[PDB]
């Protein structure tokens, strides 16, 4: 028997438009007996959740949780609870969830950084690291998007926002993208796109690929002419 | 006592003139012309496209100035793109800034 | 810049269509300068025409769907460079009606 | 230049070509002030030799030395039937002539690209 | 060059905190860029020591602060533990560190009875006595060359130095005192004790405006000085005040029309205003009453150091808009959009120092004498400016004219009105005449029945060009007069 | 480079792919003597989505910036099992990654 | 580049390879002049790995780096039987090794 309750992230907020809490059971017996609404602070609730399964590919129970909060409440921050229904726990158990208080906004720094020398060197595969450093509140979310469109999830692994060593209140993610080497030698642009509660447009992107990243040589052609002309 | 003859932000080409008064007489005061461009090095081909390919030929036509692809973004300027950002199952298009800066709304 | 690609005999005459942008202050004709690389006119919106070019061409105007037609007369063999239609005063980089002959 | 190394006086000489037909009052104003009709002398407009029906006149305007060196704008005004608003202010100063000195900056930079 | 102005020298003692505020022109871009304080080191570019973006250095650590104020248009940046080592030449600005938008602040740490007072103003110095003796012979005593040479007579006899203004009883009082009147005086009552005299320059009251606009300065002297005769310098490299407005009545030449001057209020502080500003009206502005009027020594004095943006959001407003005697005009002025219009007050100018404009009408609809009936302001283009009209082309009228508005960014654009006498466009009065040129015609020759609180549009000959206009109102004031629709061009009198 | 630029710090990051047991241990040092552990951070081991059996970490390093433009080596050292001699070295300078080449060409013409 | 950027100081090698039989004099010499025997320090033979009959052989010469930068040019010499003169010297100083860093080409 495992519960886990998970918040909305801020790219929830955002790209889906709405917020969805999630109380999931996951890894115990299974009695189809669940049926859980979203308490809010007083003792009403919202709506129940949808698309329970009786299957697991362990064989055991695995429940979801479903919810959609006005995203005002979710901005005050009025504290929110999930309480079970299924028959295998003999007492319910309470899963509390809540956005943590007024913190402050600062917006994120992108910073693509290019496979090493050495690790191009030896011609296996190269990986891409996307530092976004200064941000606040710690949510952030960072895709890649090799050459055009997204690039699916297994490749790349940003991390967890953690707290910056030396400035007090901003925090760092980082996420790695790890490709074929001819792939970065052809010569694609890669591309972070980084969304976040503090940037203009919430989302922003940097692309590096290449000959920006690091080149060991600068191909310039400066052709000015007509340097008279009746000004 | 320069007269900025043009000020171009689409290429970084800023012409000014001025009388320089060598000589404490007429007719040996040298009139000049500062061309001064700044190249980007790193800017794209297509600015508003950041996959387009790395730009290597800067041409810079002094008369087209002192009247389009540009070379740098300008600052008072909001570049924006469009990315596909796919989460959960729900693709959606949204509108990244690439010029953080000067991109937030008024 | 489109370039058309025309040809003719030592008689046979050339006719060559240009955008008019109705703006009427200037629209020209204008051959390759090979010996120096730029471009110099041949018929504008004012009479001049090259002496080299004397009296074999002429300009025609129509507002039915903004014409410029040069129309040549003669034809000498001399191998005619890129008719490089413009409008403005500046010829050089006002080019527009590519032609090559 | 030369009349200028003389150190007496300087002439410039606003020139109309074309003139259609004829008709054109021209005006020498500086600094958006009218000058005296003394100091500036129009032509009588002849024709033109590269086309009869063409028209083309000349006005010479004479100041001091010292005075264009000083930098004054001078620029004169030509009213044709044929203008668009029906006048013209054509441009001219000492510093906006053919230049002596050029020092072109070529500064290149790898993390320039957003042009102040 | 770069919009950003800010102190162009602060100074301090050691361990004392500044507060230096830069101003920066206010638009989406300057408000959400980066704002750094660095050091220009000897050789090297900047040293960022701090930022708006939560950076601080090595120093400034717990010393420092950088506050962002968009609203202001200003950043602060605060330094306290001041030291002598925090001396030297800094940069504060928008955007990248190697990149111009900035500007140079000098700063200068100095090692840290005793009377400091600005220049010409009430001072008055203590010198303890021995009461063993009724009253020993003292007199005043001056700190030059080891050994008070004569300061003060001991009959009374005022020294040619500090010439009629000390008395002395221990207590000795001089006031209007000049920079080099000040010192550290070694008086005896013989019982030698100590003193200590400053004069201290007042500091600027940094002022930051826009091109094309207006600035206030706000003269508030003592009352006691209050009536000598007050001024506005203009101060030049050499100590030399380009006076520009007196209150005895001078005037600068490069100024007229434009400078309005408030009468003094009950203690002695007028407000100067300025409109049209230009690029050349950047510079220290020094007030100060002392009679003649020249800047002299011995007076009390405030100052100004105005810096005029030439990346300003004012749009252009045509200067002059000259026209024929008999006819009209129109003048277009420009207002701040986001706020809208209160009292469009609309005024003239008595001359180039007092200038005391006259309101010929105001949104409620009140007009002058000369002015009534002849003249007009209606509102639209509404999208934020109006246009404010004077037809029957009376010589006069000549002048420069005032768009006032009681809003908050205060513009008060200025235009000039030359009349000329010539052939005018409109016909004549009615009882009805009324006529405007063909190649005017190509607009809508309308009529209006002239009422100040509204025009109205009535009845007349509503045709094509007939003589061209006319009036008809078959069956007061009225107006025929051209109209462009969104604008509006010139009138016609009629009654 | 677009770090350097703003002028305020330097972020060197140390990147350990690869290794087995996930326990790595990661110090920074510049010229020998430790750096003080309140100047990186370390992220806890992941498993690389590529290989299988792999795990990754990175370790970041915040230097002022303008100590980074003196040319200062710092140096990443990191010790685990699999590790010949039980740890390894990696160095970083300045000039790391300074271009080769700044190959220009300037076409200067008063003909159009 | 290290030793030079730590400032202190700096040694420069002389690396005298491939001599048989094993006896060799080095010595040092700065403008002509003999180095005084305290600055540098020879190693003595060791037989080299990959050419089994020849002996290789060390000589640091520890200077002071600002003297290094000012270029003052210094000589390694190497007496042994098999040279032809039983002399050989070798000169260093900052400007040598230093490739063509700035290639201009002006074309009319
Ligand atoms: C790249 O360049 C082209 C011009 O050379 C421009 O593309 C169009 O501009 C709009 C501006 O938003 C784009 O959003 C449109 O997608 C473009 N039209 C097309 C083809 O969709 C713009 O400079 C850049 N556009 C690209 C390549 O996305
Ligand atoms: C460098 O630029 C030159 C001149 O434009 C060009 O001929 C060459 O192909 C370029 N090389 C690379 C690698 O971009
Ligand atoms: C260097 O530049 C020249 C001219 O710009 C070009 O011909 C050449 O190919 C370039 N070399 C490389 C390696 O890019
Ligand atoms: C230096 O320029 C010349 C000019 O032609 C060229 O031949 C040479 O290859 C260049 N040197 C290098 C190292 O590229």
């Amino acid at each position: 028997i495992r519960v886990f309750a998970i918040p909305p992230s801020f790219a929830s907020i955002f790209l889906t438009k709405s917020t969805k809490l999630t109380c999931l059971v996951t890894d115990l017996t299974t009695y189809d007996s669940v049926t859980i609404s979203w308490t809010r602070q007083n003792g009403e609730a919202v709506k129940t959740h949808t698309n329970i399964s009786e299957s697991h590919p362990n064989a055991t129970f695995s429940a979801v949780g479903e919810a959609s909060i006005c995203e005002d409440d979710w901005n005050s921050g009025e504290r929110f609870t999930c309480t079970v229904t299924h028959t295998d726990l003999p007492s319910p158990l309470k899963q509390t969830i809540s956005r943590p208080k007024g913190v402050a906004l600062h917006r994120p720094d992108v910073y693509l950084l290019p496979p090493a020398r050495e690790q191009l060197n030896l011609r296996e595969s190269a990986t891409i690291t996307c530092l976004v450093t200064g941000f606040s509140p710690a949510d952030v979310f960072v895709q890649w998007m090799q050459r055009g469109q997204p690039l699916s999830p297994e490749k790349y692994v940003t991390s967890a926002p953690m707290p910056e060593p030396q400035a007090p209140g901003r925090y760092f993610a980082h996420s790695i993208l790890t490709v074929s080497e001819e792939e970065w030698n052809t010569g694609e642009t890669y591309t972070c796109v980084v969304a976040h509660e503090a940037l203009p447009n919430r989302v922003t992107e940097r692309t590096v690929d290449k000959s920006t990243g690091k080149p060991t040589l600068y191909n310039v052609s400066l052709v000015m002419s007509d340097t008279a002309g009746t000004c | 006592e320069r007269i900025v003859l043009v000020d171009n932000k689409c290429k970084c080409a800023r012409i000014t003139s001025r009388i320089i008064r060598s000589s404490e007489d007429p007719n040996e005061d040298i009139v000049e012309r500062n061309i001064r461009i700044i190249v980007p090095l790193n800017n794209r081909e297509n600015i508003s496209d950041p996959t387009s390919p790395l730009r290597t030929r800067f041409v810079y036509h002094l008369s087209d100035l002192c009247k389009e692809t540009c070379y740098t973004y300008d600052r008072n300027k909001c570049y924006t793109a469009v990315v596909p950002l796919v989460y959960g199952g729900e693709t959606k298009m949204v509108e990244t800034a690439l010029t953080p800066d000067a991109c937030y709304p008024d | 810049l489109p370039e058309v690609k025309v040809e003719g005999e030592l008689g046979g005459s050339v006719t060559i269509k240009c955008p008019l942008p109705e703006m009427h202050v200037r629209i020209y004709l204008c051959r390759e300068m090979a010996g120096s690389g730029t471009c110099g006119t041949v018929v504008s919106t004012t009479n001049f025409i090259k002496a080299e070019y004397k009296g074999r061409v002429t300009l025609k105007q129509y507002p039915r769907k903004n014409l410029f037609l040069v129309e040549v007369t003669q034809l000498t063999e001399s191998d005619s460079g890129v008719y490089a239609c413009g409008a403005g005063m500046n010829t050089d980089r006002g080019k527009t009606q590519k032609v090559t002959l | 230049r030369e009349q200028l190394n003389l150190r007496e006086s300087a002439t410039i000489t606003c020139l109309v070509t074309g003139f259609s037909p004829a008709d054109v009052f021209v005006q020498w104003m500086q600094r958006g002030q009218p000058l005296s009709p003394e100091k500036y002398v129009t032509s009588a407009p002849m024709p033109e030799p590269q086309a009869p029906g063409r028209y083309f006149a000349h006005s010479i305007l004479t100041v001091s030395e010292e005075e264009w060196n000083t930098g004054e704008t001078y620029t004169c005004v030509v009213a044709h039937e044929a203008l668009p608003n029906r006048v013209t202010e054509r441009t001219v100063d000492k510093s906006t002539g053919k230049p002596t000195l050029y020092n072109v900056s070529l500064v290149m930079s790898d993390t320039a690209g957003t042009c102040y | 060059k770069s919009p950003i102005f800010g102190p162009e020298e602060v100074n301090s003692v050691e361990g004392n905190s500044v507060s230096i505020t830069c101003y920066y022109p206010p638009t989406s871009v300057n408000r959400h860029t980066r704002k750094y304080w660095c050091r220009q080191g000897a050789r090297g570019g900047c040293i960022t020591l701090i930022s708006s973006e939560g950076y601080v250095s090595s120093k400034y650590a717990g010393r420092a602060n950088l506050t962002n104020f968009p609203e202001n248009g200003t950043f602060v940046v605060n330094i306290a533990q001041l030291s002598q080592d925090d001396s030297g030449r800094y940069k504060c600005g928008l955007g990248i560190n190697s990149r111009g938008l900035s500007f140079d602040v000098s700063l200068e740490v100095s090692q840290g009875k005793v009377y400091t007072v600005d220049l010409g103003r009430t001072v008055t110095i203590n010198c303890p006595f021995k009461t063993e003796n009724a009253q020993k012979r003292k007199s005043l005593y001056k700190q030059i060359g080891l050994y008070p040479v004569l300061v003060i007579d001991s009959s009374g006899y005022v020294n040619p130095n500090y010439t009629g203004r000390i008395r002395l009883d221990f207590s000795v009082v001089i006031n209007q005192l000049r920079l080099s009147d000040a010192g550290q005086y070694l008086c005896q009552a013989s019982n030698k004790k100590n003193a200590d005299l400053q004069v201290l320059k007042p500091e600027p009251e940094l002022v930051y405006e826009d091109l094309r606009g207006s600035v206030t300065f706000h003269c508030a002297l003592g009352p006691e000085v209050a009536n000598v005769a007050k001024f506005l310098c203009r101060q030049s490299s050499g100590e030399n005040c380009d006076v520009v407005v007196n209150t005895l009545g001078k005037r600068a030449p490069a100024f007229e029309g434009r400078i309005l001057l408030n009468p003094q209020d009950k203690d002695g502080s007028f407000s100067v205003v300025i409109t049209g500003l230009r690029k050349e009206d950047a510079g220290r502005y020094l007030c100060g009453a002392h009679s003649d009027g020249q800047l002299q020594e011995g007076s009390p004095i405030q100052a100004w150091q105005l810096f005029v943006n030439e990346e300003s959001t004012i749009p252009r407003s045509p200067t002059v808009v000259k026209g024929v005697a008999g006819g009209s005009v129109a003048v277009l002025c420009p207002y701040n959009r986001k706020e809208s219009k209160s009292i469009k007050y609309w005024c003239l100018w008595e001359g180039a120092q007092n200038g005391r404009c006259p309101l010929l009408v105001d949104s409620e609809g009140w007009v002058k004498a000369q002015y009534e009936g002849r003249l007009s302001l209606l509102e639209e283009p509404g999208n934020g400016t109006f246009t404010v009209i004077l037809n029957q082309l009376t010589s006069r009228d000549a002048g420069f004219y005032w768009c006032l508005t009681n809003g908050d960014t205060l513009w008060r654009t200025t235009v000039e009105i030359k009349i000329i006498e010539g052939e005018p466009n409109l016909k004549v009065p009615g009882n009805v005449p009324c006529h405007f040129p063909c190649k005017f015609s190509s607009y809508e020759k309308y009529w209006c029945k002239w009422n100040n609180t509204g025009c109205q549009a009535l009845p007349s000959q509503d045709e094509g060009p007939s003589k061209s206009r006319l009036v008809s109102l078959t069956l007061g004031w009225y107006w025929c007069g051209v109209k462009q629709g969104h604008f509006y061009g010139e009138t016609a009198a009629v009654y």
